[PDB]
């Protein structure tokens, strides 16, 4: 808040500029990134009520209804695993909407096969 | 250690920005790393030349920061398209991609 | 008043291990559950103490190089150790700084004392006889405080001269040892800063005598000196420093 | 936004323009307890003062000097200083004062000055060429003066060479006034140096007692105990105000804290080195110091050649702190909120999307 | 501008410096560009019986602007006690002459 | 004077980092595409046109 | 080897120990590099004689 150090500061031009910019385009470039990564489906897949696979268990792996954040077993160990002007930005996907696209996802290769990535 | 790839991420950054914090401790060769002892024991001829120590060092560090992150996102942005290729490759269909 | 105390048993001065002691504070900053790694006069680890007794007959008050630093530390039973002489020529013509702990109250003073040949206070079986110094012409600091203090009580005492700031950091602790320097960890509260200003380069402690010619109580006391070093302390949940590694010991705690 | 663009037009999507600051409103300074004051009761106001051949020299020091109480009395008939400035002594520190306190003639009064040769500055009390501190000097006559004559203070009239600057000379040698021999026996020639003064309540201004303390500062490479007076103000909790703790300055919300202080700690860090916890002197209650809420200001709008509504994203700000919508990105204002979903046409954060068909989010 | 003073005093004439005739009689900013001249007029601007036409502010309550001139003959408040437009105890002149 | 010769050495020194880490970012970049030709070309057969 | 050239570096906070790491993470990253090319197999084949 030192208004003599801004005043110096002005001399050195629009580098303070630059550095936003640098740091924007990293922060756009991180959504961009987990857009391309997660939203490959434009159809939220679900899987039938019956997990009739001809014996093939997935419950380790489809979501969990009895958990609130309706992620599955093994996507809640993994979540459980990792643990002065600065500001943090938010993803723009949260974590629901990107275990939200898995869970189309996994739906659409379990009831599908490939044919969900290559049309309908 | 069975995910230390994102571990390892997640403490590069958190580390990156513990640094940022403490280079504003250091005083880059000034009588001291605070502005307002500076504005409050000296008079502004002196005081210009003390922030403008200051001032060059703090920017230093702040473009040293940003560009080791523009590096550190040039490095996640390869993984990511690598990520997006076994999404589309793996997941989406069969691959005859050895390992 | 001045005494010769011509009835000592003469033996070589006995050497010891610090062990993981002398840590204080070295700031006034409450530091919560982190690891701190500070640059400053400290003890090392597992370090060479001189080892000084008081038994009957020895009574060993020589005077020392004060160095960078003075770590102190006393095993002690009915307070035989009552306070220190600090200075450069222990004489009249230099400023010297007396701390003694009488009776009733810590008394801290800076003046041109005439400091005897052989300091000591003394307990009559009551304290009744005073003769550490005869004169004291030019005083400009004095302080009173309120009083700091098998083997029952261990104090643990570090002085240090920075920047004309006199501190002293003390701890006392509960031990039930016999003879050596228990084994363990505390951390020195820092006690009392003194504006004194003055150059200290020798130091001597003060003991008492037990009168029923004199007898020696029995104490013991441990001199350490301190040493430009990096420490990484550990600050709990309730911020007190319960380890730390001294960076320059061996290549694990580098 | 044009602005920041520097362009006329602003095509469609969100531009980070500004950087909201909660200001300051107010300054609390917290000092603590203004306790050990200096003795100087027992100097400018003792029962007897000394003369001035024996000036009476006080050390003023390990103590608090409340030098305001001293300038504004109007008893003092001279406050002169000469290195410093009356107004600035509340303010600087000293390591420590020496108060000289004398009796002297109201014509005299003036001979306490550097530079100045008279009687009592080569004989009685000399002061140096580049001295610092400052002379206070008040007239006596009710209580000093006595109708028979009061010959108690003395002052030397006589001696062969001129004093050295703070130099005492209480000796009673008899002074050569010729170049006779004298071994101590007064004659034509030889007289006692030390004369008594003619102070009378019958004498005008000019020949009436004065007492004249003079504070002399020393600015030596000891620690300055000699200090102004601290004016702590009243604390105010809650609000981003700049505080001053004992000379820890910042800008923060000062809220109660849990954290339990050890009684030697005064502050508190976390991992990145910077105060977040804090006792005041004053009272010893522990403050957390919460940053106050800066945040970045983005707009939010469609394409100009579209319409000119635009929206106000306050990042990491909550909407009590400053069509109004919290989002955990922040708080969005110019935006209504619907409970349908669309897909993403300008990305807010958090899940959160505008678009333009009025701004809804 | 042109004025006398002192010989000791024209170093105060100058960017930057701190003095008295600096604060309160003619101040220059710190980024003046310009040049000072100073001249003896020991033989014009004195006199044996003392030459006291110039006069200086002794008493002033704060510091200068760069550029700014204080012609006002108010009465200053050296003291707590309000002067009222008369002198008295702490109650001085601002405008002394140099003998 | 090692004020003036400390910053031009610092300011040497990070310019070089900072080229090594562009090279060595370009070099795991080619380090990558070696494995994935070890991977697909020498340990399987691969259909991947040139 | 100046002592006095390392007391005025010490003003500039950690800008070393930033640069240091940086190199040794490059240095390890040569090594997986090299790691991750050649060795992708865990049992060592032999030829017929
Ligand atoms: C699919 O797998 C799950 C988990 O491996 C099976 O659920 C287990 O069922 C047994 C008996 O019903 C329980 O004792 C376990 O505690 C269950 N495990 C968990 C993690 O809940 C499930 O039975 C399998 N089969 C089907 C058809 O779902
Ligand atoms: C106790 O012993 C010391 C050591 O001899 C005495 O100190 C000396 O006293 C003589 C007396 O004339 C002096 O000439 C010496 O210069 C002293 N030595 C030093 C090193 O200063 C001391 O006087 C003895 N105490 C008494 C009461 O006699
Ligand atoms: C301590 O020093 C003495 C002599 O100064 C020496 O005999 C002794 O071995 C030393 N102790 C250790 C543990 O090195
Ligand atoms: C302890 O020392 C102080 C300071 O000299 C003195 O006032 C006090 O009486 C002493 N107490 C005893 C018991 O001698
Ligand atoms: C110190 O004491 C001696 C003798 O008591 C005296 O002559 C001298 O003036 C004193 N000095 C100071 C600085 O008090
Ligand atoms: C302090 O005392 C020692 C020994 O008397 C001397 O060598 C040193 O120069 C002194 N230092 C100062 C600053 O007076
Ligand atoms: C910290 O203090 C609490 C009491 O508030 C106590 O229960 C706890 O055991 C303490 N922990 C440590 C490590 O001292
Ligand atoms: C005498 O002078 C002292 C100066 O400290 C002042 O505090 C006190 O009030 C004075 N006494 C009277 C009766 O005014
Ligand atoms: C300081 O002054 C405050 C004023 O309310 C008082 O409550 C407190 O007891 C005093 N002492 C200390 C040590 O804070």
């Amino acid at each position: 808040d030192s208004t003599e150090c801004s005043n110096l500061l002005l001399q050195y031009g629009s580098f303070c500029t630059q550095l936003n910019r640098a740091l924007t385009g990293i922060a756009v470039e991180q959504d961009k990134n987990t857009q391309e990564v997660f939203a490959q489906v434009k159809q939220i897949y679900k899987t039938p009520p019956i997990k009739d696979f001809g014996g093939f268990n997935f419950s380790q792996i489809l979501p969990d209804p009895s958990k609130p954040s309706k992620r599955s077993p093994i996507e809640d160990l993994l979540f459980n695993k990792v643990t002065n002007g600065l500001t943090v930005l938010p993803p723009l996907l949260t974590d629901e909407m990107i275990a939200q696209y898995t869970s189309a996802l996994l739906a659409g290769t379990i009831t599908s096969g490939w044919t969900f990535g290559a049309g309908p | 250690s069975a995910l230390g790839k994102l571990q390892d991420v997640v403490n590069q950054n958190a580390q990156a920005l513990n640094t940022l914090v403490k280079q504003l401790s250091s005083n880059f060769g000034a009588i001291s790393s605070v502005l307002n002892d500076i504005l409050s024991r000296l008079d502004p001829p002196e005081a210009e030349v003390q922030i403008d120590r200051l001032i060059t060092g703090r920017l230093q560090s702040l473009q040293t920061y940003v560009t080791q992150q523009l590096i550190r996102a040039a490095e996640i942005r390869a993984s990511a398209n690598l990520a997006a290729t076994k999404m589309s490759e793996c997941v989406l269909g069969q691959s005859k991609r050895v390992d | 008043q001045c005494v010769n105390l011509t009835t000592r048993t003469q033996l070589p001065p006995a050497y010891t291990n610090s062990f993981t002691r002398g840590v204080y504070y070295p700031d006034k900053v409450f530091r919560s559950s982190v690891l701190h790694s500070t640059q400053d006069l400290f003890l090392p680890f597992f370090s060479n103490v001189t080892w000084f007794h008081a038994i009957h007959k020895r009574f060993d008050n020589p005077v020392l190089p004060f160095n960078d630093g003075v770590y102190f530390a006393s095993t002690e039973k009915s307070n035989i150790i009552r306070g220190w002489i600090f200075g450069t020529t222990l004489d009249s013509k230099t400023q010297s700084l007396l701390i003694v702990n009488n009776a009733t109250n810590v008394v801290i003073k800076v003046c041109e004392f005439q400091f005897c040949n052989d300091p000591f206070l003394g307990v009559y079986y009551m304290e009744s006889e005073f003769r550490v110094y005869s004169s004291a012409n030019n005083c400009t600091f004095e302080y009173v405080s309120q009083p700091f203090l098998n083997f029952k009580n261990l104090r643990e005492f570090v002085f240090k001269n920075i920047d004309g700031y006199f501190k002293i950091y003390s701890k006392h602790t509960p031990i039930n040892l016999v003879r050596d320097l228990p084994q363990g960890f505390s951390a020195l509260e820092p006690l009392v800063d003194l504006p004194i200003g003055i150059n200290i380069t020798r130091f001597q402690t003060l003991l008492a005598l037990h009168r029923s010619g004199w007898t020696a109580g029995a104490a013991a006391y441990y001199v350490g000196y301190l040493q430009p070093r990096t420490f990484l302390l550990k600050y709990n949940e309730n911020g007190t420093i319960t380890d730390a590694v001294d960076c320059a010991l061996d290549p694990l705690s580098e | 936004t044009k602005c920041t663009l520097k362009s006329f037009t602003v095509e469609k999507g969100i531009y980070q323009t500004s950087n909201f600051r909660v200001q300051p409103t107010e300054s609390i300074v917290r000092f603590p307890n203004i306790t050990n004051l200096c003795p100087f009761g027992e100097v400018f106001n003792a029962t007897r003062f000394a003369s001035v051949y024996a000036w009476n020299r006080k050390r003023i020091s390990n103590c608090v000097a409340d030098y305001s109480v001293l300038y504004n009395s109007a008893s003092f008939s001279t406050f002169k200083c000469y290195g410093v400035s009356p107004t600035k002594l509340n303010d600087l520190c000293f390591t420590n004062v020496y108060a000289d306190s004398f009796v002297i003639r109201g014509d005299e009064v003036r001979q306490i000055a550097p530079g100045q040769t008279g009687k009592i500055a080569d004989y009685n009390y000399k002061l140096p060429d580049d001295f610092t501190g400052c002379v206070i000097a008040w007239n006596s006559n009710n209580l000093d003066s006595k109708v028979g004559g009061n010959y108690n203070y003395l002052y030397r009239l006589f001696r062969k060479s001129n004093l050295k600057p703070f130099e005492r000379d209480i000796s009673t040698e008899i002074y050569q006034a010729g170049s006779t021999p004298c071994n101590g026996v007064e004659g034509f020639n030889c007289y006692f140096p030390l004369q008594s003064y003619g102070f009378q309540p019958t004498n005008g201004v000019g020949y009436q007692p004065y007492r004249v303390v003079v504070l002399s500062f020393e600015l030596l490479h000891a620690p300055a105990t000699v200090c102004g007076p601290k004016k702590s103000t009243n604390l105010v909790k809650n609000k981003c105000v700049n505080f001053n703790f004992n000379g820890l300055t910042g800008t923060g919300v000062l809220t109660e804290s849990n954290k339990k202080f050890l009684p030697f700690q005064q502050f508190g860090r976390d991992i990145a080195d910077t105060t977040d916890a804090v006792r005041d002197p004053q009272t010893l209650e522990i403050l957390d110091i919460t940053p106050c809420s800066f945040g970045g200001v983005s707009v939010i709008t469609p394409g100009t050649n579209t319409s000119n509504q635009v929206a106000v994203l306050y990042q990491g700000v909550n909407c009590t702190e400053v069509n109004v919508f919290q989002t955990r990105a922040g708080c969005l204002i110019g935006a209504e909120h619907v409970n349908n979903s669309y897909e993403c046409d300008i990305p807010i954060g958090a899940g959160i999307c505008a678009s333009y068909q009025s701004i809804i989010a």
